[PDB]
């Protein structure tokens, strides 16, 4: 079945996240990004990563979704000031939501996977 | 080298894109062609919706003949040949009355119809290149 991994990354705490933590996050993200979903591309910056939702399309018949989620979670767990919250939502429900604030709404409307 | 560099960058882009395509569509026969990838990219760029009707596209059926099609939003009277990028994804059952009209024409732009307004809203919240958005809206 088609699903979206909804991911929300936020920089908690004033003990700023290092530039290399940002780089590591942007790389885990960009591993899933292709020309199909070029908009999802991440940079190692506040503007690109802090308080941003990203919605990653998966066919869950593939082990890919779980591998991706596993990497993000392990990564957040190694960090002190990068919080990651993850939800799943079925694609048929996702594409039915409004375009405006879609991912925020998918996050309110989906099943929560984890929050670190 | 510059040609060779470009070749190799384009192979990498396309392998990455094909890989996702195969993940999504494990029962699809053959390697995806450029047009198959393009249906998927326009599906994403249009937030999963037919650009003319605003109807949801069943991604499961994306490769079904008849179901969705790539159309030229404009006839060749506004693009001699290939000066555009104005390819849009539309459901099969929503693009027959259009003929050779532009979207402005077809959707009653001069009257500022509510359906013109909706079409315009779908174009502008799309992820199409800025220039594509403009071409499409006459």
């Amino acid at each position: 079945a088609f699903k979206r991994a909804i991911i929300f990354t936020s920089f908690n705490g004033f003990e700023k996240v290092s530039r290399t933590e940002k780089r590591r996050l942007a790389k885990i993200i960009n591993a899933r990004v292709s020309i199909i979903d070029e908009y999802l591309r991440a940079k190692d910056t506040n503007a690109s990563l802090d308080g941003q939702y990203r919605a990653f399309l998966f066919n869950d018949e593939s082990p890919a979704m779980t591998e991706f989620l596993a990497k993000l979670k392990a990564f957040a767990e190694s960090c002190t000031g990068i919080s990651i919250d993850a939800w799943e939502i079925e694609e048929s429900e996702y594409v039915r939501l409004p375009v405006e604030r879609r991912d925020f709404l998918a996050a309110a409307n989906g099943k929560e996977i984890f929050k670190i | 080298g510059e040609i060779e560099k470009r070749q190799e960058e384009n192979r990498k882009d396309r392998e990455k894109a094909a890989a996702k395509f195969r993940e999504y569509f494990p029962n699809f026969v053959g390697e995806p062609k450029s047009k198959d990838i393009l249906k998927l990219r326009l599906y994403e760029q249009q937030h999963g919706k037919c650009l003319y009707s605003g109807k949801e596209i069943n991604l499961g059926r994306l490769n079904e003949k008849g179901y969705v099609e790539i159309d030229h939003a404009l006839p060749f009277s506004r693009t001699w040949d290939d000066s555009f990028n104005n390819k849009v994804l539309v459901l099969g059952s929503e693009n027959q009355n259009k003929g050779n009209q532009t979207p402005y024409e077809y959707f009653n732009g001069k009257d500022n119809s509510r359906e013109w307004q909706e079409f315009k809203a779908r174009v502008e919240t799309s992820r199409f290149p800025r220039s594509k958005k403009q071409r499409i809206l006459l």
